[PDB]
RNA sequence: UUUUUUUUUUUUUU
RNA sequence: UUUUUUUUUUUUUUUUUUUUUUUUUUUUU
RNA sequence: ACCGGUGGUUUGUUAGUAUUUAUGUCAUCAACAUGUCAAUGAAAUAUCAAUAACGAUGAAAA
RNA sequence: UGUAACGGUACAAGCUGUAAACAAAGG
RNA sequence: AGGGCAUGCAAUACCAAUCAGAUAACAACUGAA
RNA sequence: AUCAUUGUGUUAUGGUUCUAUCGCAAACCAUUGAGA
RNA sequence: CCUUUUAAUUGAUUAUGCUGACUUUAGUCCCGAUAAACUACAGUUCUGCUUAAACUGAGGAGUCAAGUAGGUACAAACCGUACAAGGAUUAAUU
RNA sequence: AACAGGUGCCAGGCCAACAAGAAUCCGAUCCGUGUAUUCCGUAC
């Protein structure tokens, strides 16, 4: 994890993300950089694949 | 401490008038201030929040002296101190201030 | 007593105030009494008749005997059904009701009054039994304010906009200076 | 390698043959009394 | 005026004990509850009126202090730094909503 | 040791030092030094307070007690 | 040193005969408080002289009951 | 030997010491070693929402 | 050190020697957070 | 307190009680001269700072007299206005505004009755450093008393000495004087003499600050040293998570109690609460699941095995029933095995169930019956 | 060892 | 009256310090 | 069979344990100071009564 | 990340970061 | 993790010949890590 | 069994070291939840 | 208890041995150059040394140490003390 | 090894939300998990 970084929205380049609640509580996540909101997480539906490697152990 | 910001909506700085063992004059309070104000700005205060006459702001750096914890049964043998830095300030009002406030007392 | 370990803590207690128990061993073995002050934080009890040691002076020249704290694991409740010791087991019911019942009988122990319990004004955690005179009090029998404490009229008033608010705020951050002009 | 020794075992030797002792009465001794104790109550032990 | 500072108080001379005892007395502090339903405008009056309390509290505490001696009723400090923090959090919720409106937008 | 933070001393400090140690305590600038020792000051780099009108305020630091019960009272009517 | 940190008990630990009394010093310090308070009008000897329980007002004390026989 | 706080400070201070050819892994009172110290415990029985752990990495 | 010796050091952090021990309390086996 | 102060503050209380009552007619004409029993404190004050030199016990009976005299002119006085007594003395409660019916009135007069037995020889002196247990005893003896009110008069002496240096100090200095019972009383914290320093380390007598040093030690020694920080003296830890400290002030507005006040309430309350988190919805969802189960299909399982599956308690910390880290729990993990498919087996299954049931049934009942017989 | 409106810059000198 | 700042004269850095916080659309009133 | 949650075993009943600082030296450097968070007691929510004696609680006390 | 200084707390080998022992109630 | 979180540890290295410092016009100018 | 008496014998008091844990995985096993 | 086993490093008057306590020498040795008076009807004790002036229109002609050493009840405690404009035009009030 | 914690000291059947004896005799004060005998629970 320590290798690795998420990348600013508009800027594309590494920052933090810090959430914030609302007032009806709404979690909303913003970048520091570019003080913008995240997009939404990819469906797990588009990322699940097979894992050949467990097949042929 | 934080340094104070060009406008001041929410001032956290708490005055407060300090009992002194020496002689001071009619015209004269003194009062324990932090240690990060200014002579203006101290003025300011008292000015604005308070509405005081003020004519002259005078201060000083108060730190206490250090102490080792030899007294007692058990003594530890170890250094301290009593108290804690501050700004010994000395204001000139315009008016007059009883002694009973700023000089003590004690038969 | 002393305060316990918290790991030693018991969720759900088997006995209230009130309650009718008999010590199961001690030095003041085979003597029952009536509950009147329950710990939960030091895993004690207080019975009446059950160690008796202090003393204190009264206005009238007597004196008074009031009883000590043991522990809860020290006591055992009994069934009015057979008028013998028993276990507790606790039930909870679809209506999410608690229930305690008689290992040997089987039949259900109903809960004391809860009226006549008494709760501590700075930890509640320390239950208390509430006296005939006491609730009298409450039943039939039954703080000014300084001079810096707001109205209760006052105190209550409603002020808060959204709009208002908003358009407030934006103004003040929009119109604001950088140097002082007014000051000398 | 002392008087010391001696001492300990002799006090040791003075309680270990007996039965029902306290921990407040056994003292520093109270583990190997217990262990002694716990030991000697094996043999009543059935299937 | 600088009268302030210790009129009311147990420091101030031309009062009886009894006069101080009734003075002395106080109520709850803010809460959040009652905080909220206020304007910018009350709330900023309120911060002022609290740090003048703390401000008269901390004479009595200093002076007591000098004496080696537990001040009088010593709760009040407590109930204004509640009832100044609390003012603060409401504040800063009505920020963060505009904030996050804001991140909304750009995204 | 004889000399250092070793015995309770402390930081260095401009009183327990030699004259011309230079040390202060947190301040804000209002000015600056010119080429012959003296020093021109600035009233723009002075804070501004800000105070809203005390004149007429109902509101008191303290709530009445008697507030509880009413605010509590008003809950049951929800029920 | 008040800290008790330097090499100042060594010396104290061989006996003495006596040491010096700064009186000269003393008596001066001693009547320009005395002079300080007096040209205020208070007497701090009568009060650092008279019995626990003791009441003399102004310039008193057993020479004045001496005349006083009634 | 004659007492100078100018040369103790200017041979023998934080920012001196720092310039030594010398074994830094030994603990230091008055100095900046390099010794790690293990930081907070683990979490019994408080509340959640109020155990603190981090600060450098997670400032915004 | 004098002020020749001192002009011709540089300083500790510097370098990647901060960065290669596990020196601590516990003793001679650091393990850093988040490993 | 002693009968000193609170005689006086009494008197003073029933004096502005009595003054309430008065008509307009009655109290106009008062107006103008005041009343006696308003005056006490003045009266006692300038009396007490009188004499001239040492102060003897012949001196103190000299004053009590006084006071106890101004007492009575002041009860005449009151007497002088009202006059009649056919309708007054009922519609006025006559009877609980006299001085003389108030009880520091007998403690007066039998102070006085004790200081008449004393000797010549006692009466001139000035500390009570060489009176005996025995003397005592005898002058008890003399008087039909107990020797705590015979021990009071000394105390009172002794008071009445250092209050008089206090007032000659005060004078002296040209400060002002208390005027009031409370006053005095606030002043006495800070300003009060007790102990005059000798040299070659002589002792100084003082019964008022002897009594006081007794009264302090016997309740100093019951006192711990546990919980308290010190300086150079390790603190333990884990006891300021959970011990509880009378040191923070108390707001009832809040709900949730304050961990540093009831660190039980605290820990119960949250798990009261809604389940909140990832973890804590999951953990609800697969508990959720097994009750709906279970319910489904009671009839294949036991009383305890369905009730165990109704408790409802979220937010549970990681791992809160380790044997190592965690809580105490008698029942560690427990399963119950799911009935068979076929239903020639499952009712089988359902018969065993019975059986066991009808056992326990049976248990219980016989136990019953015996009690029932039992009872002749 | 630079003295009172702040900077840049050239020659001589008690 | 000193310290501060130019020169002698030196990142020959005196940890928790400074005329030193992002460097002039400053709302001149 | 990855991944999340719960429980148990071994390491380890046979082995061990360190975080704060008074003191030495210009510096490098060296060093295990001083019983315990602690009256005592299982329980102080048992330390009562007071003037000598006899009295109270506690297994044991003044 | 690990640590030192100052301030608060009951000046302390703990806690804490001027908001310096808590927001739990957004229709 | 709702909110807040002064100051110090000399930091353009989430990149780029070496050699002081807020990292040096060529050359003088050199090198076992 | 030689204290003639300044010795010896018994017993008692005093001196006298100081240990109450706040802890226990990254390895192994069992069980359970979603999705292949 | 008996019996088998034990890598316990398992055995003490002594290495001027390491870490502590407590005797003898042993009521022995050690004590710095100058004091006195404070009364029963007034007063100025003797001696050593000799920079002891504090507005006169002029900041007492300087540096350094004390990590605050001439404040305070015959206190080795607590509590205080550093003002470059000198605040008291405080020549008034009572 | 039923060292899984506590309860006054050595507890499978007592507190610990799910099984199982306030079991009997002995005991200097003195509770007493202790000796002797016996019953029961256990896919703990």
């Amino acid at each position: 994890i320590t290798n690795v970084a998420l990348l600013d929205p508009v800027v594309k380049r590494p920052t933090r993300v810090k959430r914030r609640f609302m007032m009806n509580g709404e979690c909303v996540r913003i970048s520091k950089l570019s003080g913008s909101a995240m997009p939404e997480p990819v469906s797990t539906s588009a990322l699940r694949q097979p894992n050949l490697y467990q097949e042929y152990l | 401490p934080p340094k104070t910001p060009r406008n001041v909506f929410f001032p956290w700085q708490v005055f407060s008038v300090h009992r002194t063992g020496a002689f001071l004059e009619r015209r004269r309070v003194a009062l324990k201030v932090p240690v990060n104000l200014t002579k203006f700005e101290i003025q300011s205060y008292l000015e604005k929040i308070y509405g005081a006459r003020v004519l002259k702001v005078s201060t000083l750096i108060v730190v206490p002296r250090r102490r080792r914890d030899i007294f007692g049964p058990r003594p530890s043998m170890r250094y301290y101190r009593v108290g804690c830095t501050f700004k010994k300030a000395i204001v000139t009002l315009e008016d007059g201030v009883p002694d009973a406030v700023k000089m003590l007392r004690s038969s | 007593m002393k305060f316990v370990h918290p790991r030693h803590w018991i969720l759900q207690w088997k006995i209230r105030p009130g309650d009718k128990v008999v010590v199961i061993s001690g030095k003041f073995k085979t003597i029952r009494g009536t509950v009147l002050q329950i710990d939960k934080m030091r895993n004690g009890v207080s019975v009446s008749g059950v160690k008796e040691q202090k003393r204190v002076k009264q206005e009238d020249g007597s004196f008074i005997r009031i009883p000590g704290l043991i522990h809860v694991s020290n006591v055992m409740l009994i069934d009015q059904a057979i008028d013998l010791p028993t276990r507790v087991a606790l039930r909870v019911d679809d209506r999410g009701n608690v229930v305690r019942i008689s290992k040997k009988s089987g039949l259900v122990i109903p809960w004391p009054n809860g009226e006549m319990i008494k709760f501590g004004d700075n930890r509640k955690s320390r239950e208390f039994l509430k006296s005939k005179e006491e609730r009298d009090v409450e039943l039939r029998k039954e703080e000014r304010a300084g001079p810096k404490d707001t109205p209760a009229e006052v105190a209550v008033e409603r002020t808060y906009d959204y709009q208002r608010d908003v358009a407030t705020m934006q103004a003040l951050r929009q119109m604001m200076t950088k140097y002082n002009r007014d000051f000398r | 390698c002392n008087p010391q020794q001696t001492r300990r075992k002799q006090q040791y030797a003075s309680i270990i043959g007996k039965q029902g002792l306290s921990k407040k009465q056994c003292g520093i001794f109270w583990d190997y009394y217990k262990r002694k104790c716990k030991k000697r109550r094996s043999t009543k032990k059935f299937i | 005026g600088i009268d302030e500072l210790w009129k009311g108080s147990y420091l101030d001379p031309t009062i009886g004990a009894k006069q101080k005892e009734a003075n002395a007395v106080a109520g709850d502090a803010w809460p959040a509850c009652l905080l909220r339903m206020k304007s910018f405008e009350d709330l900023h009056k309120l911060w002022y009126i609290c740090l003048k309390e703390k401000n008269l509290l901390m004479g009595e505490r200093w002076a007591a202090r000098q004496h080696k001696q537990e001040m009088k009723q010593p709760e009040r400090l407590q109930k204004v730094r509640r009832t100044m923090r609390r003012i603060l959090i409401v504040l800063t919720k009505r920020e963060i909503q505009q904030q996050c409106l804001r991140a909304k937008d750009i995204l | 040791a004889k000399v250092g933070p070793s015995k309770g001393r402390g930081p260095l400090l401009a009183k327990f030092a030699p004259v011309g140690f230079k040390k202060g305590f947190g301040a804000i600038g209002l000015g600056r030094h010119t080429k012959k020792g003296f020093f021109i000051i600035n009233t723009m780099l002075v804070p501004m307070f800000k105070v809203p009108d005390l004149s007429n305020c109902k509101l008191k630091c303290y709530v009445a007690p008697d507030t509880y019960r009413i605010v509590q009272q008003s809950f049951n009517k929800r029920e | 040193n008040k800290v008790r940190t330097d090499k100042k008990e060594r010396k104290r630990a061989f006996p003495q005969r006596g040491f010096w009394k700064k009186q000269n010093f003393l008596q001066v310090k001693n009547n320009t408080v005395r002079l300080a308070f007096a040209v205020q009008g208070v007497d701090l000897l009568k009060l650092k002289r008279l019995r626990w329980g003791e009441v003399r007002k102004g310039n008193t004390g057993w020479w004045t009951d001496d005349y006083r026989s009634p | 030997n004659e007492s100078s706080p100018l040369h103790m400070g200017a041979g023998s201070a934080n920012w001196t010491a720092v310039a030594r050819l010398e074994d830094f892994t030994l603990r230091g009172l008055s100095h900046p070693p390099w010794i790690h110290v293990s930081s907070r415990p683990f979490y019994g029985a408080g509340g959640g929402a109020v155990l603190a752990a981090c600060m450098s990495s997670a400032v915004w | 050190i004098r002020p020749r010796k001192k002009g011709m050091r540089l300083d500790r952090r510097r370098s990647k020697k901060q960065y290669k021990h596990g020196r601590h309390v516990g003793g001679w086996n650091y393990r850093w957070l988040g490993s | 307190r002693e009968l000193g102060l609170g005689a006086a503050s009494a008197i003073e209380q029933k004096a502005s009680a009595f003054f309430s009552r008065l008509t307009d007619v009655q109290q106009r004409q008062l107006e103008k001269q005041g009343l006696l029993a308003s005056r006490f404190y003045r009266f006692l004050v300038i009396s007490l700072m009188e004499k001239e030199g040492t102060f003897t016990y012949y001196d103190f009976y000299v004053w009590r007299k006084g006071c106890l005299a101004y007492l009575k002119a002041a009860e005449e006085e009151m007497q002088g206005i009202v006059g009649k007594s056919a309708r007054k003395l009922a519609d006025l409660g006559w009877e609980k505004l006299r001085p003389s019916t108030s009880p520091e009135f007998k403690e007066m007069e039998l102070h006085l009755k004790i200081l008449s037995h004393f000797t010549p020889e006692e009466l001139s002196r000035d500390t009570a450093e060489q009176f005996t247990s025995a003397a005592i005893k005898n002058i008890a003896k003399a008087a039909e008393t107990s020797v705590k009110n015979v021990k009071n008069v000394l105390l009172g002496h002794a008071i009445a000495l250092t209050d008089r240096t206090w007032y000659m100090r005060l004078m002296e200095m040209q400060r002002p004087i208390p005027q009031s019972v409370e006053d005095y009383l606030l002043l006495a914290e800070t300003d009060r003499p007790y102990m005059i320093r000798l040299p070659y380390g002589e002792k100084f007598y003082n019964y008022e600050l002897e009594e006081a040093l007794a009264k302090k030690r016997a309740s100093e020694r019951h006192k711990s040293q546990r919980d308290v920080p010190r300086l150079g003296r390790k603190q333990h830890r884990i006891r300021r998570l959970f011990v509880p400290n009378a040191r923070v002030a108390f707001d009832r507005w809040a709900r949730i109690p304050h961990a540093r006040l009831d660190a039980y309430g605290n820990f119960l309350y949250r798990l009261n609460q809604p389940a909140k988190g990832a973890a804590a919805v999951a953990r609800a969802a697969e508990r959720e699941k097994l009750r709906v189960e279970m319910s489904e299909n009671a009839e294949f399982y036991s009383d305890a095995a369905l009730s165990a599956s109704r408790i409802t308690l979220n937010n549970l910390p990681p791992g809160a029933f380790r044997r190592r880290t965690g809580m105490q729990r008698k029942s560690g993990e427990i399963h119950h095995v799911a009935p068979p498919r076929d239903p020639v087996l499952r009712e089988l299954f359902a018969a065993a169930i019975q059986r066991e049931k009808d056992e326990k049934r049976n248990r219980e009942r016989r136990a019953q019956e015996d009690a029932a017989a039992a009872e002749k």
